[PDB]
């Protein structure tokens, strides 16, 4: 339980005896580029740090033991973390993203706290024995800001104040200290921002902080050092090290810093996924991003109604609710060249195919169970799930060909091939037993029908297109939509192809993907980085959903599945019996079909060979 | 080489 002092520079975090004059020694760590910001669990002595440069969060033994990313996906620049040693949870606050988000310590159950009217949060201190957190916000207009560890009641504390950091707390003496670097001071409150008290005006660039028993601690910039003095009176002045150039964070490495007690430290409050200290209670319990609290307020219940969206190298979701939650990054690995996404709702699992690999891959959405569901001249350019009967329709921009394949990579067959055909966007219809895809002939591009075994093919569109890309269909209503990138403009038709309709043409710069949810028409602007939606109702005008999406790829909404529904469907139930396609006509009864280089047997049911 | 600048928006390479 010795008292260390532990600082950041470089690539390195190293360590001094606060105790013994004879201890200067760096963390045996591998693989960090830039360590920032510091803290630790007294639980475990474990140190967590975070990457400027790598875009992750770490953690470590300090002997270098058991070295792991906790944080990876969705940071841009973390200059904030805090270790919640009550609730064993992980704070920390991203300048890039302006978000201040909760983990658990390994990273689980990740969720955002703080998200709207944050510009730039930096410096972030815990105080889970009280249930307020506390940060600085830099920006047009900075101040140091207050709330709970729940992230509700944000209140602004200190309103005329530089960009301030090294924000900490004495537990003790209940005073918050921080540096200002505008006015180059090291100024002290109380917990409420009042009684505000310069204690140090003579340091040149004041930039790290933090406290320990009489003393705090600062590191200089421009004097290149690490330096000590009296919290109350300034003086007492000692220099830890010296020419030691751009120390990120310093932390004192003491159980006295991680002391107290609250509701989740005895029992986790019980919560299925979070505890997060409040003032007012004790304890609240949180869910991840997206979750929903349940009636019981212990356990938590993951979204059935989002939308995806999906960029070059990262897949995104995000509901649509009143609080406005916000869109988060999926945690999925190895993502090269997304360039179409589409969601099984029975097994809740993503599929997307990534043109780097030239495959169709799937996942769960915390990035589990990934599978290659298609594999090597094998060039998936679009994908359409038929979730009845367990099958993926998917174009093939190297054979020209729409492929048939189960959810589980047995191939079923083709269903179009053609000499001249170029099919690109596809969109199944289950329903009503047809299919839906564009043909990007040279000089001819169509809209096209047919039947989901290759039968019953007819033209929809032939005229008024350049490069429909994309495609989108409502069973219900009966309606069919697709997107011109090169006529920049949206359209829609009935599933029959009459009563063709531009639904939206200006301000559109290259759409590239659309989807329906409900009564509302979602799509991607590539070139504008935005997602906009619009009332197909008329009622509500069109709106801006999110800006500044680079590279995007595909949108698709995903609607509950409604499982009294899902089985009256008649191909869910062993295919309709049929060994390949099963097919539903007008008479809402069952037929089967065959990929074609089968033929149906005399058993109406099964498929063989010519 | 990089040397960390304070900016309007946090700590930046530049
Ligand atoms: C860092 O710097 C700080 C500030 O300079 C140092 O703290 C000060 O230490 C001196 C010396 O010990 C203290 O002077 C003594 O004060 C007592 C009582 O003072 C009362 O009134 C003060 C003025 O308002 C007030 O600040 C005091 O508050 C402290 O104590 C209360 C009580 O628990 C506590 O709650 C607070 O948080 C403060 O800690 C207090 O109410 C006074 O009686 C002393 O007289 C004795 O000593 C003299 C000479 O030794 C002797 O002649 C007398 O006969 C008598 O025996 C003495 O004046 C000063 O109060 C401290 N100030 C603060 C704010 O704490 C600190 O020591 C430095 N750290 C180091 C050096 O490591
Ligand atoms: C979960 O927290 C909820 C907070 O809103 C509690 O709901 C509230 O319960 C009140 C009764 O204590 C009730 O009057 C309020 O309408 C309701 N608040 C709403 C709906 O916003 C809920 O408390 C439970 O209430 C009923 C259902 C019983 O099950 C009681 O035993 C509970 O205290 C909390 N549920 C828990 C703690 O299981
Ligand atoms: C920490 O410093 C205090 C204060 O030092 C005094 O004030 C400074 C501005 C500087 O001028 C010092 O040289 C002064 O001595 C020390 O407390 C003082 O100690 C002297 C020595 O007898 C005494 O005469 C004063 O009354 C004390 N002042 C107060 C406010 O208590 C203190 O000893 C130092 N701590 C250590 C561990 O050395
Ligand atoms: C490092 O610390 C951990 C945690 O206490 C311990 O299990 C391990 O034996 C230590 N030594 C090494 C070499 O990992
Ligand atoms: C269709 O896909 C299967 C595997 O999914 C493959 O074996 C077959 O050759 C494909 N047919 C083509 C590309 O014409
Ligand atoms: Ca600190
Ligand atoms: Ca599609
Ligand atoms: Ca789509």
């Amino acid at each position: 339980s010795e008292a260390f002092l532990l600082f950041s520079r470089r690539a390195d975090i190293r360590r001094i005896s606060l105790e013994t004059n004879n201890n200067n020694v760096a963390i045996p760590l591998t693989g960090v580029k830039e360590a920032s910001a510091l803290d630790f669990d007294v639980t475990d002595n474990r140190i967590y740090w975070t990457d400027i440069s790598l875009k992750t969060i770490s953690r470590a033994f300090m002997n270098g033991s058991a070295l792991e990313h906790v944080v990876e996906f969705g940071l841009d620049y973390p200059e904030g973390m805090a270790v919640d040693w009550l609730g064993k949870n992980l704070y920390w606050a991203d300048t890039g993203t302006n978000r201040i988000e909760v983990s658990k310590l390994d990273g689980q159950h990740r969720q955002v706290l703080v998200w709207k009217d944050l510009d730039s949060p930096r410096a972030l201190a815990l105080d889970p024995a009280e249930g307020f957190m506390y940060w600085t916000e830099w920006g047009g207009k900075p101040k140091i800001d207050r709330a709970a560890m729940d992230g509700s009641e944000r209140t602004t504390l200190v309103p005329n104040v530089g960009r301030a950091n090294g924000l900490t707390i004495d537990y003790a003496k209940r005073r918050l200290y921080w540096t200002d670097l505008d006015t180059n001071l090291i100024e002290s409150s109380n917990m409420l921002g009042l009684n505000r008290e310069v204690i140090a005006d003579d340091l040149p660039h004041p930039f790290g902080l933090t406290q320990y028993q009489d003393y705090i601690y600062w590191t200089d910039w421009s004097r290149r050092s690490i330096e000590r003095a009296n919290k109350t009176s300034g003086q007492n002045r000692t220099i830890i090290q010296g020419h030691l150039d751009y120390v990120m964070d310093i932390l004192v490495f003491h159980s006295s810093r991680q002391s107290g007690w609250n509701e989740c430290a005895s029992s986790n409050g019980h919560c299925s996924h979070l505890c997060l200290a409040v003032p007012v209670g004790g304890f609240v319990c949180g869910c991840p991003a997206h979750y929903s609290l349940n009636a019981d307020n212990r356990t938590c219940s993951a979204p059935t109604t989002f939308l995806l969206f999906s960029q070059k190298s990262a897949i995104n979701r995000m509901v649509i609710d009143e609080q406005q939650s916000p869109d988060i990054i999926l945690p999925i690995h190895s993502l090269r060249n997304v360039r179409a996404i589409d969601y099984d709702p029975l097994d809740k699992q993503l599929y997307w195919i990534d043109s780097r690999q030239n495959m169709i891959r799937k996942a769960q959405e915390d990035g589990s169970q990934g599978f290659t569901v298609v594999v090597s001249e094998i060039q998936p350019y679009d994908l359409s799930i038929d979730i009845y009967s367990r099958y993926i329709y998917w174009t093939c921009e190297a054979t020209n060909v729409i492929n048939v394949t189960r959810l589980d990579g047995r191939s079923v067959g083709v269903v179009l091939k053609g000499e001249q055909d170029r099919p690109r966007a596809i969109v199944v219809n289950p329903e009503k037993g047809y299919m839906y895809f564009t043909n990007l002939q040279e000089r001819s591009p169509k809209i096209e029908r047919a039947a989901l075994d290759g039968t019953e093919r007819e033209v929809l569109f032939f005229s008024g297109l350049s490069k429909p890309i994309a495609l989108a269909l409502d069973s219900r209503l009966g309606k069919l939509f697709w997107a011109d990138s090169d006529l920049r403009r949206i359209e829609s038709s009935d599933l029959s192809g009459a009563n063709r309709i531009v639904l939206e043409d200006s301000n559109i710069l290259q759409p590239v993907g659309l989807t329906v949810f409900e009564n509302w028409l979602y799509w991607i602007d590539k070139q504008q980085q935005m997602i906009e939606k619009i009332d197909m109702t008329g009622r509500e005008g069109r709106t801006k959903v999110q800006a500044r999406i680079a590279q995007l790829s595909d949108i698709h909404a995903v609607k509950e599945l409604n499982l009294q529904e899902y089985r009256q469907h008649p191909c869910a139930q062993d295919n309709g019996g049929c060994s390949h396609i099963c097919l539903v006509k007008g008479d809402g009864t069952t037929r089967c079909s065959c990929p074609m280089h089968l033929v149906l047997l005399q058993d109406e049911l099964s498929c063989g060979e010519p | 080489g990089c040397i960390p600048v304070i900016t309007t928006r946090g700590v930046r390479c530049k």
